[PDB]
This record gives structure tokens, sequence and C-alpha cells, in this order.
């Protein structure tokens, strides 16, 4: 009973590239079809983490469940949501993952802000995030009002803190800017943190999930 | 609905303070960004920098930096832009502008320029009060231009503006074109009163132009003869 | 000379289309503010079936279809540059709408007066009347030399006839106004240039 990702990587999928929201959706599967060299995938260039392990961890699933981890319109209130890019174009219009959220200020601030989730599933809950890294400073000061930004993700098994470094990278989709992205499984029980001053790009839908 | 007004005019000798206002209205003050951009005389807009009403934070045009300074008053929903240590440079019109216009898109995330105040007259000169001197046109050979002759009067030196010119006592309107003054880079104004006629008229007709310039209370009737 | 680049003038009939291009880096990946500012008023943002905007590369387009009189304004393009973290605008386009019969100017150019120079100062004044579209640029020359200081022009301004009118001044000691076999005012407009000539004698 196989997943059909069509001109999709797992990474575009999972992410929720536009052009992969085409995909019927499945609760469950015994393994994963996908083109060797698929179109879509990051259409927002950036590096992503341990993505192999992430593909071996999504290969077989008995349970998949899509769910608002953070609510758009409820977990942000100072801050802006609805950023949105022409690299990752829907129906010929700019657009964005529909897994993450682009947070920018709000304003002329951007509040030092901290959300934290309880995996009250009883299943574990694979949480995407990613860190944004602009080209310059200008972007740096437009998106974020501070030069000097950290994002910080703490789980029972999960710590990190990220700095963006602002500078070029070679033009790719039209960006010389990067997101990386990121990810965890959060035990059941256990509670994630984010906290970040800038540059955060912020979980919206994560995944409850059983592999037996 | 939304407007910003901006304070009256200003003339100020170089090396002192000038401090423009701008008073929003129709909208959530700490909205939005708050430009200042300048306009000389005769020419083009030029940025110089914002600041945000709600955090207080300031950019400057690396040409301004170091010479204006940006403030705000949440309480009155006004902002300031202030020339520290002016010079005849700075004589311009200067303008603020809310950044409302919203950006569609993190590709290009500029909130753009949607309403301006009506702008600011700042005049930097070092001069005091002066009346003008007044020297004629003369016509001749080269300012004839067959059957018509022009001539006028150069309205040279004064501080401040205005000056009227008129030609005969009023009775000459026909013909006559004032220009609007100059200032010059000795920081005085100077101007032009041209009036065409009949060359058929010259060495019969008697040609006086008068000058008012209220400001120094003084009048000029100067003789324009060939 | 400007960041951005844009034509100095256009001219159009009332009815005909007008158009205004705008050279920039990157300019097509961005969206142009357009700025229409009409004689002793403060811009205002161009906003938008008449009024369209198009970019391309390095070029942004503001088309404005059946021009009418309430057209007629210079216009300003305008962007943000990313990397410097600067507003930059472009030199402007003054769009004229067509509404009465085109004229060279008329240049008059006077030497200093005697009084003047018995003062010990010396001015020359150049006159130019009766003449649209209503931009000219002016020039001095010191014996076929350019001269660019002491210089003060108006900005042109409407006659009682319509027409527009300016003035430039040339500031000298009267040295200099000696020193030459002669000055000149040099005024161009549509292609077209006149130049008029004083001569100590
Ligand atoms: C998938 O991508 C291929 C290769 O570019 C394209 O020809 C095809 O039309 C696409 N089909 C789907 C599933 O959208
Ligand atoms: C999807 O893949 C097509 C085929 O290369 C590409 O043209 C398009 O930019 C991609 N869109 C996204 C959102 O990845």
């Amino acid at each position: 009973a196989p997943l059909q990702l069509g001109n999709c990587s797992v990474a575009g999928w999972i992410l929720g590239n536009p052009e992969c929201e085409l995909l019927i959706s499945r609760e469950s599967w015994s393994y994963i079809v996908e083109k060797p060299n698929p179109e879509n995938g990051t259409c927002y260039p950036g590096h992503f983490a341990d993505y192999e392990e992430l593909r071996e961890q999504l290969s077989s699933v008995s349970s998949f469940e899509r769910f608002e981890i953070f609510p758009k319109e409820s977990s942000w209130p100072n801050h802006t949501t609805t950023g949105v890019s022409a690299s990752c174009s829907h129906n010929g219009e700019s657009s964005f993952y529909k897994n993450l959220l682009w947070l920018t200020g709000k304003n002329g601030l951007y509040p030092n802000l901290s959300k934290s989730y309880a995996n009250n599933k009883e299943k574990e809950v694979l949480v995407l995030w990613g860190v944004h890294h602009p080209p310059n400073i200008g972007d740096q000061r437009a998106l974020y009002h501070t030069e000097n930004a950290y994002v910080s993700v703490v789980s029972s098994h999960y710590s990190r803190k990220f700095t963006p470094e602002i500078a070029k990278r070679p033009k790719v989709r039209d960006q010389e800017g990067r997101i990386n992205y990121y990810w965890t499984l959060l035990e059941p029980g256990d509670t994630i943190i984010f906290e970040a001053n800038g540059n955060l790009i912020a979980p919206r839908y994560a995944f409850a999930l059983s592999r037996g | 609905q939304v407007q910003l007004v901006q304070s009256g005019a200003e003339v100020r000798k170089p090396g002192a303070s000038v401090k423009v206002s701008c008073k929003a209205s129709g909208y959530t003050f700490t909205d939005n960004y708050i430009h200042w951009v300048r306009q000389a005389p005769g020419q083009g807009l030029e940025w110089m920098g914002w600041i945000h009403p709600n955090s207080g934070a300031t950019k400057y045009a690396q040409k301004f930096e170091g010479w204006v300074t940006m403030t705000r008053d949440t309480s009155i929903s006004t902002v300031y832009m202030e020339l520290s240590r002016s010079r005849s440079d700075d004589t311009a019109v200067y303008y603020c502008a809310r950044a409302g216009l919203e950006p569609r898109s993190v590709d290009y995330y500029f909130y753009g320029l949607d309403v301006w105040g009506q702008g600011t007259a700042v005049t930097v000169s070092s001069a005091s009060t002066k009346g003008p001197s007044v020297f004629p046109l003369a016509p001749s050979s080269k300012s004839t231009s067959g059957g018509t002759a022009a001539l006028g009067c150069l309205v040279k030196d004064y501080f401040p503006e205005p000056v009227t010119v008129s030609w005969n006592s009023g009775a000459l309107t026909s013909g006559v074109h004032t220009f609007p003054a100059v200032l010059q880079s000795s920081g005085l104004y100077s101007l032009s009163s041209v009036v065409t006629v009949p060359s058929s008229s010259l060495g019969t007709q008697t040609y006086i132009c008068n000058v008012n310039h209220k400001p120094s209370n003084t009048k000029v009737d100067k003789r324009v003869e060939p | 000379q400007s960041a951005l680049t844009q034509p100095p003038s256009v001219s159009v009939a009332p009815g005909q289309t007008a158009t205004i291009t705008c050279g920039g880096n990157n300019i097509g990946r961005k969206r142009v503010d357009w700025f229409q500012q009409k004689p002793g008023q403060a811009p205002v943002l161009v906003v938008y079936e008449r009024f369209s905007d198009s970019n391309s590369g390095t070029t942004a387009t503001l088309t404005i279809s059946r021009v009418e009189a309430g057209d007629e304004a210079d216009y300003y393009c305008q962007v943000w540059d990313s990397d410097s973290d600067h507003v930059v605008f472009g030199g402007g386009t003054k769009l004229t709408v067509l509404g009465q019969p085109k004229a060279a100017p008329s240049v008059t150019l006077f030497p200093p007066s005697s009084e003047e120079l018995q003062a010990n100062k010396a001015t020359l004044v150049c006159l130019i009347s009766d003449f649209y579209p209503g931009a000219v640029t002016v020039a001095w020359k010191a014996d076929s030399s350019p001269v660019k200081a002491g210089v003060e022009t108006t900005t042109p301004s409407k006659q009682s006839n319509n027409k527009y009118a300016a003035s430039s001044y040339l500031s000298l000691t009267p040295e200099q106004w000696k020193s030459h076999r002669s000055y000149s005012c040099q005024v161009t407009h549509e292609g077209s240039t006149v130049e008029k000539t004083v001569a100590p004698t």
C-alpha cells in the first residue's frame, strides 16, 4: 500500500511545497514511491538537516496525522504571519510551504517570542522548522528589525541555538539568501520550546505518527 | 482621513538648528515608518532617512548621517527632523511621508511611501534684512527685435523675499514679465523685470521701474534709458 | 548620474498614450513606486485602467492611457536598495500634455550695466521667454569656454500669454568682465540651440 509522491521529494512533501499539496493524503503506507530526480523539493533553497535519516523514519508508517501544532492566527499576535515568496509560487502566485510560517515584524517591532508545545498525542510527533539567513543587512533589518538574532529550540531530546549568517550565497531560484531546515521527533509527554528574536521559520503543522 | 501636516517655512542662519515637525492623523500613529525626503530648488527628490514612531528606531542616508536627527512624540503624534549644523546646502523643501503601502512579498519587503506631507520650505542664509540695488537693463541694438525692443531692471542683492515690480507707476502692464528670484551663493536674492516695447518709442518715451521691498521699507524708482 | 535611469522628458497630445521607463539593478524583480509631482505641490504616490505598470529585467514601465491635462507632471521612479539599505529616486521625467502650440525661446542677454560696474560689481542677465514646452537647459561661456561658477537660473514659470519664461545670471568681477573678448548665454530647447553674446567692446 505505497505512498505515491509523483514529482515531489520527501523534502517537498513533508514541508508542504505548494506543488506537493496536490498529492492524495494518506494515514499509512508500506513504502515510499519517489522519482529518482524529483522536480519539486525545497522551493526555497537551503540545507535540509539529517535528510537521509528522516526519509528512513518516514519509510513505513502505520498512523499519520497532520495537525496544527501552532495555529497561524492564534499563536503569533505580535508578529506578521503573511510572508510569501515567488520562489514558492502556486498557480502563478507567490506563496510558501503549507507546513511552516514565515514570521516577520509588526508595527516596527519583532518582540522576543517564546512558544512551547506539549505532546499529548500519545504518539511521536515529527516537528519541522527553519532558520532564515538573509542575503544582506537590509533584508535582515526589514524582516526582523534586529541585526543580532538567534533562534533557540529545546526539548528533552533536542537542544540547539541557531544564529543567522548574513551574506550572499549563489543565486538559486532567484534567492541569494537561504533557509536551513531542521526537525525532531518529540516523545509522548515531552515539551518543545521555541524562542527567537528574529529569523524563525515557525512550525505551523506537525505530524503525529506510528511506524508499527 | 490620513494626512500629514508639517510646520511652516523657516529662515535660519548657517550653523543654527533647523527643526521641522510632522503631525500624523487619521490612523494609528505607531503603525508605520515615517520618512523624510528633500528637494532642492529646480532639482529632484533625495531620501534623508526614516524613523519608526513605535520603536523610535532610525536610519539615515549616508549623506545625512551625523548631520540630521529624527525624533518622535507619541503623545502628540508628531515626528521631527532636525539639522543641528545648518548650511547653505540645506536650503530646500522638506517632506515627511508615511510608509503605509504594505509589501506583498518577503522577496521585496519594503513599505512604500503612500501619504506625503505638504512640505516645508527651509531657507538658510547668513544675510540680515537688506534692501535691493536696482540697475537698469538698457535697450540697445542688441536687445531690439525689429519693431519691438526689450528693456528691464535688475533687482539685485535683497533679503528677504519678497519684492514687487511695476513700470511707469502701473500705467505700463502690457508686455511686462517679472521673473521669480534666485537665491545667490551670497545668501541674497535677485530678480529681473523685463518689458517689451515698440522700438520706435525709444528715446521718446520714458521708462521707469518701481521696486518695492516691504521688509526693508524700501522703494526705488529707476530710469531706464538707451 | 542617478542610480535609477529615466528619460528627461516626454511630450504627448491628449488622448494619446504616454510611456515612462525606469532603468535599474534588478528592477524587474521589485515594486517600483512612481510619484507624480505637479508645480508647487508635494509628490503623490501613483496608485492603480488608465495608469498601469510593467517590469522586465532592468526596466520598469509606467503607462498612462488616454492622457488628460491632469496627468501633466514630473514623474519619479523609486526603489529600495537592499544591500546598502537606501531609498533611491530616479532623476525624473517631465511629462508635458501638449495643450498649446510649441515655441522655441527668444533670448535676450544684457551686459553688466555701467552703474553696476562703477559699483565694482558685474552681472550678466539672460532672459529666456515665450517658449513651450516648459523646459530648457542653459549654459554659459567666457570666450567659448564653459563657465560653471557664479551661475544662478530660475525654473521656468508661466507668462501672461501662458507660455514659459526663465532667467539666468552670471556674476563676475569687473576685472573678469573686462578680461575676455566675450561672454555667452546658450539656451537649448528641443534639440535646437540659441546663443547670445555680449562683449565689453
Ligand atoms: C510531473 O513532472 C513531469 C516532469 O517535468 C511533468 O512532465 C508532468 O506533467 C508532471 N505531472 C504531475 C504529476 O504533475
Ligand atoms: C516545480 O517543478 C517545476 C518543474 O521544474 C518548476 O518549474 C517549478 O518552479 C517548481 N515549483 C516549485 C514550487 O517547486
